[PDB]
């Protein structure tokens, strides 16, 4: 079955530091890939619904690429609240897998 | 604004049964599809189940497939899940979550297919977990 | 009355889900089901012709 998986596992910034987050698929998506952030002991949170279309209400600042079988997300200028699990996960499949999820600290 | 409450998980015997409730205010409850999944310490997330809005059609992950049993009620503004012959395996957080949009639109079978959803609203997921 | 439907398409294959307000004086409760399950008035004796 269709299977993804998520790189760098984990990584370490700091309060303007650029870092990005990359994940792939077994298989061709298109572009159904959405990606979600989960701060400690909180739900996760919608950020990015299409491979590039960003959510309404999360900060200009964040943004998204890739299509067909690879992606990536680039926080650009990290803010203390962007410090949180980052889940990659694909839909348009019957299992609707999440990626390993990284989480970005402080250095 | 949609706000989500789920309640009834807990400690269970293994092998037992449990069931699971979520309710929703905010927005036309009969117009969403309904998901649910989990997220176990150390190993990423999972979805283990799904409903349609009329909750006439339901799917699920092999891994609960037969066992759990979805189901919800428009009537009350509320979802459920039920749990049969649960195992140690499935003790984790259950996030009951809401697609991001509604089921308007052409359909082949049910009113929601034929459309991709992600999980826009999740709720304060609730512990789940069984021991001796 | 806010009313939603299910609907044929050009495609015989394919259905589809709609809604659209509807005066009170045209709509008709089943019975058989309250608060939703309504009926276009004069269904049950002919098919209206739109304008
Ligand atoms: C567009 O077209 C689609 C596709 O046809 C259509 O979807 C179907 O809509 C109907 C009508 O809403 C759905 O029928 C309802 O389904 C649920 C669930 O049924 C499943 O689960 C039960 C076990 O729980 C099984 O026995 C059953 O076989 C199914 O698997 C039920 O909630 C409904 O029954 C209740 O309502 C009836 C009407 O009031 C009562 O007579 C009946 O006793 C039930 O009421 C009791 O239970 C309620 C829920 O707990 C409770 O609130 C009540 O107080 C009472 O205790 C009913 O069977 C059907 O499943 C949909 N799906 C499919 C695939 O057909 C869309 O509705 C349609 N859309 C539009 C806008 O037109
Ligand atoms: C078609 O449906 C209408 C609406 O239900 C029926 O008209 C009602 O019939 C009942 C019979 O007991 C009367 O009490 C009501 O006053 C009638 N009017 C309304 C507005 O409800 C009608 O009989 C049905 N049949 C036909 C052939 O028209």
């Amino acid at each position: 079955d269709i299977q993804m998986t998520q790189s760098p596992s984990s990584l370490s910034a700091s309060v303007g530091d650029r870092v990005t987050i990359t994940c792939q698929a077994s298989q061709g998506i298109s572009s159904w890939l959405a990606w979600y952030q989960q701060k400690p002991g909180k739900a996760p949170k919608s950020l990015i619904y299409k491979a590039s279309s960003l959510e309404s209400g999360v900060p200009s600042r964040f943004s998204g690429s890739g299509s067909g079988t690879d992606f990536t997300l680039t926080i650009s200028s990290l803010q203390p609240e962007d410090f949180a699990t980052y889940y990659c996960q694909q839909y348009d499949s019957a299992p609707f897998s999440f990626g390993q999820g990284t989480e970005v600290e402080i250095k | 604004e949609v706000h989500l409450v789920e309640s009834g998980g807990g400690l269970a015997t293994p092998g037992g049964s449990l069931r699971l409730s979520c309710a929703a205010s905010g927005f036309t409850f009969s117009n969403y599809w309904m998901n649910w999944v989990r997220q176990t310490p150390g190993k990423g997330l999972e979805w283990i189940a799904s409903i349609n809005s009329a909750g006439g059609a339901r799917d699920y992950a092999d891994s609960v497939m037969g066992r759990f049993t979805i189901s919800r009620d428009n009537s009350k503004n509320t979802l459920s899940l039920k749990m049969n012959s649960l195992r140690t395996e499935d003790t984790a957080v259950y996030y009951c979550a809401k697609v991001d949009e509604d089921d308007y639109g052409y359909f082949s079978i049910v009113p929601g297919d034929l459309k991709k959803y992600y999980f826009k609203y999740w709720g304060q997921g609730v512990q789940v977990t069984v021991s001796s | 009355k806010n009313c939603s439907f299910n609907m044929t398409t050009e495609l015989r294959d394919k259905r589809q889900k709609v809604y659209s307000l509807f005066y009170r004086l045209d709509i008709v409760p089943i019975n058989e089901s309250q608060g939703s399950e309504y009926r276009l008035i004069n269904c049950n004796t002919s098919a209206c012709t739109q304008a």
